């Protein structure tokens, strides 16, 4: 798991 | 089934002058880095708080909403330096000779040159924004240009396509309307585009030695920007 | 002088009578050959070719006007891109193998490393070519653009017009694309989209390049697969 | 010097 699957979901 | 591709040309430029992330500052303090840990420091400061500003960017590109998550990382993955960079000599344009990193940290190649820091590539970047001015390169035609690279970069690892022409023809329609001849404007779109084979090196060349900084280990890295340079590792 | 003076097709016929051979490995199927054997393979075959692209790159219009310390350079930068190019050209027949040698025809298949992954980069460039249905003129152009480009932005004074010598060459086979398309019955529309596929190809084969070079790096520090002096040199340059 | 620059030159 990585931060920009995170921030790309927001 | 994308809307990106009903959009019209002015629709697009809009669109993507809507999504331009701001120009960021650095640290508030006067001193001119000339040490490696210094500039590094406020390079990797800087990129970082980009980079969430170009996570938001990025979705806000037409037809980038329409690929999966999956897609969407490995495109960024790929082109965030490159993004980065283009930025860079865009703000760095009406500074020739200098380094725009941020309204308050302007760099010379005498920093650069020193340590190490890339010189070589700081003297690329020069070069491209000197090319940039002397062209005269529009804020429409320079957010199209990003965009492409957003979209490309890890392409080659229809949608995408049927995009990327749409981008050209808003090239195009933004040269036409700049009053350029037909010749002019395939001459220009050529010039532009193969601006880009020199920013994809200077990327791959900037990520080798970030990688060098990682390994070095001096200048702590931000979990974002570790992930970041895996990808390309 | 005689590259900003040429028509479209003059410089087309120009161009397409400066190309290169294409040579044979020493590919030798009753061999067993490790994976480093493939290597050595390649790296003896783009030594040898390399003969032939500084041939062909003299013949290239506009290169010879430039300064041998210029000609060097750009050749130096380019020299990877140019092979790779080259070898997705010839391979487009070919769906799912790059054909490095008319004798040495590979698929992703065999040993190399996870080098997988810029042999896919190859394959799908190859691909892409393909669908487009891309026409030995056009890549003719494709290549001498690679040539003039590549390194155009890291070579003063009147070393200034050097630059721009090279920047109006440029413009020329950019015009001589766009002749082309037309020629093929493109609306204008088409010939612009068509135009820009091909230029973003290149930033793709900038990449490959790239990657190629440090793996090339590697091998040397590995000492196991041969480099020809040239090679080395060649390698020297980027570094 | 060079290969390529001798190469080149003739
Ligand atoms: C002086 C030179 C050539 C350094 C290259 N460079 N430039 C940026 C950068 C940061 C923020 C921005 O808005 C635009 C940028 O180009 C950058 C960010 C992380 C690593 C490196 C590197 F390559 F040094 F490791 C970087
Ligand atoms: C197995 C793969 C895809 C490796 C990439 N590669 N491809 C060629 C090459 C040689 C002759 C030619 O006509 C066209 C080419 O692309 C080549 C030549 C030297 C080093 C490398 C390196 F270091 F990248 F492996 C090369």
């Amino acid at each position: 798991h990585k931060i920009l699957h995170r921030l790309l979901q927001d | 089934n994308s809307l990106a591709l009903s959009l019209t040309a002015d629709q697009m430029v809009s669109a993507l002058l809507d999504a331009e992330p701001p120009i960021l500052y650095s640290e508030y303090d006067p001193t001119r880095p000339f040490s490696e840990a210094s500039m590094m420091g406020l390079l990797t400061n800087l990129a970082d708080r980009e980079l969430v500003h170009m996570i938001n960017w990025a979705k806000r590109v037409p037809g980038f909403v329409d690929l999966t998550l999956h897609d969407q990382v490995h495109l960024l993955e790929c082109a965030w330096l490159e993004i980065l960079m283009i930025g860079l000599v865009w703000r760095s344009m009406e500074h020739p000779g200098k380094l725009l990193f941020a309204p308050n940290l302007l760099l010379d190649r005498n920093q650069g040159k020193c340590v190490e820091g890339m010189v070589e590539i700081f003297d690329m970047l020069l070069a491209t924004s000197s090319r940039f001015r002397m062209m005269n390169l529009q804020g429409e035609e320079f957010v199209c240009l990003k965009s492409i690279i957003l979209l490309n970069s890890g392409v080659y690892t229809d949608h995408i396509h049927r995009v990327l022409d749409k981008i050209t023809d808003t090239l195009i329609h933004l040269m036409a309307k700049a009053g350029l001849t037909l010749q002019q404007q395939h001459q220009r779109l050529a010039q532009l585009l193969l601006i880009l084979s020199h920013i994809r090196h200077m990327s791959n060349k900037g990520m080798e030695h970030l990688y060098s900084m990682k390994c070095k280990n001096v200048v702590p890295l931000s979990d974002l920007l570790l992930e970041m340079l895996d990808a390309h590792r």
